[PDB]
RNA sequence: CUUGAGUCUCGUAGAGGGGGGUAGAAUUCCAGGUGUAGCGGUGAAAUGCGUAGAGAUCUGGAGGAAUACCGGUGGCGAAGGCGGCCCCCUGGACGAAGACUGACGCUCAGGUGCGAAAGCGUGGGGAGCAAACAGGAUUAGAUACCCUGGUAGUCCACGCCGUAAACGAUGUCGACUUGGAGGUUGUGCCCUUGAGGCGUGGCUUCCGGAGCUAACGCGUUAAGUCGACCGCCUGGGGAGUACGGCCGCAAGGUUAAAACUCAAAUGAAUUGACGGGGGCCCGCACAAGCGGUGGAGCAUGUGGUUUAAUUCGAUGCAACGCGA
């Protein structure tokens, strides 16, 4: 729609799966897609490459806004996920910082059970 | 874990060549070394009776484009046997185009082997034949694949 | 008689307990938007939210849930245990000086009290998370992992029970003990001559000295040398088990056997192998290059096959131009 070329970018790096979404300062939507949404499953969704190509298929169709600066935060244990912001860089967002706002908890909820 | 000096070959008694003393080597089985000589020393001055000239140069400026300058060397590091091209050095270079050289003289589809080598060192020479044709196979094989460099 | 024990004056550190709300991330719900075909989770998959339009963040709010940052083998307590914030009642320890009592003290079977978590009764909340549980996906049964959901339950008051590797497997009160380095609470002397060095109190953590122990090891906090008191053990299995007594809404708990079986059971520390761990090197063992065995014909041996018999031995790198 209008044009922004400086917002920001926040991700979610699951275990097995990655999501992105990025927002112009204020909450707007701008571009956003998982790795199980463009035929990517099973352990080929896990990799670096996903999160290439990911970043390649939302920068490519979301470009109808026009960004060229853009701030991130690496968010959640994700393997190898400064690989899709490195990406976006290369996609044309120029980056503008690199942090961190993974929120851990305040043994406020009790961590859940994991594999025995 | 052991190391030396290449062998101390002695150059070429006509020419004074070594690198070529050492293609006269790379192509000598078992020990004929008169027949070969008189076989490589008539096809290079068949060599001076293609041009109609001193060859002497001709050789060289032949070997120029059969040289490689990558090659791929395997190494099992990190679950699967990884290729590692590896640059291949000059001295090494001029041993690797000799062998591409005399590996396609002997399929030419010539009468002799002086005769087929003579016109396969002048084909060379414009670069075709199997030896330029391996040149190129090698070249594309190795750092055309980079992300494993 | 006053050193033990107490009493007085002033301060130090504080996650000891109630009662109250309080702020931030988060995450279920509610509404408004902006935006779009997807989210959601598996070594894969499927279940599950979406075309009046799903997630995801923006604005705000409800819900309950515990306080990361200080966070520290860091502090406190008789033990069991305590962490955002403040207050009232207090519970305990220590420091700086000066003064009083007359032995008032330590231990202690019963008895009383406190007493981890799990397990109940009554009355409530229960957002998220999580024993059981429906069901989905690979499936001659998966009832076992993995995934979204989920009952008590964690939370809140009044009451039930008293069991743990409740361990420092080391009961309590004391007398005399060579050092170093730090954790924490002190404050004196002389010049605070930017936070100054020496002596003087405590509680402690990592090493070792004589001493003790079967060894490991303990070693100013003793498992060192001694004084006073309380509990516990007399081979293993049955077994902390039946029958009892008491307690208990229930689970059961406490005290607590015998007939029968065996000749062992058990702690430390060497020397050893497990079969892969983990690391350091040799050998054409590999990678680069040469001719080769395997393609073909012929000589020769081996197993089969054949036969009246086809004489015997030999068999993975070490059997097959081997005895010959």
């Amino acid at each position: 729609r209008k044009q922004v070329s400086d917002g920001v970018a926040h991700i979610h790096a699951s275990f097995n799966n990655t999501i992105v979404t990025i927002t112009d300062r204020q909450g707007n939507a701008l571009g956003w897609a998982t790795a199980g949404g463009s035929g990517f499953r099973g352990s080929r969704k896990s990799t670096p490459f996903a999160a290439q190509v990911a970043a390649e298929r939302c920068a490519d169709a979301v470009k109808e806004y026009g960004i060229k600066n853009l701030e991130v935060m690496v968010k959640g244990p994700g393997p190898g996920r400064e690989s899709t912001i490195r990406a976006l860089n290369a996609a044309g967002f120029r980056i503008t910082n690199i942090t961190d706002v993974t929120p851990i908890p305040h043994n406020g909820c009790r961590p859940p059970k994991k594999r025995r | 874990r052991r190391v030396i000096g290449q062998r101390k070959i002695l150059p070429d008694p006509k020419f004074g060549s070594e690198l070529l003393a050492k293609f006269v080597n790379i192509l000598m089985v078992d020990g004929k070394k008169s027949t070969a000589e008189s076989i490589v020393y008539s096809a290079l001055e068949t060599l001076a009776q293609r041009s109609g000239k001193s060859e002497l140069e001709a050789f060289e400026v032949a070997l120029e484009n059969v040289r490689p300058t990558v090659e791929v060397k395997s190494r099992r590091v990190g679950g699967s046997t990884y290729q590692v091209p590896v640059e291949v050095r000059p001295v090494r270079r001029n041993a690797l185009a000799m062998r591409w050289i005399v590996e396609a003289a002997r399929k030419r589809g010539d009468k002799s082997m002086a005769l087929r080598l003579a016109n396969e060192l002048s084909d060379a020479a414009e670069n075709k034949g199997t030896a330029v044709k391996k040149r190129e196979d090698v070249h594309r094989m190795a750092e055309a694949n980079k992300a494993f460099a």
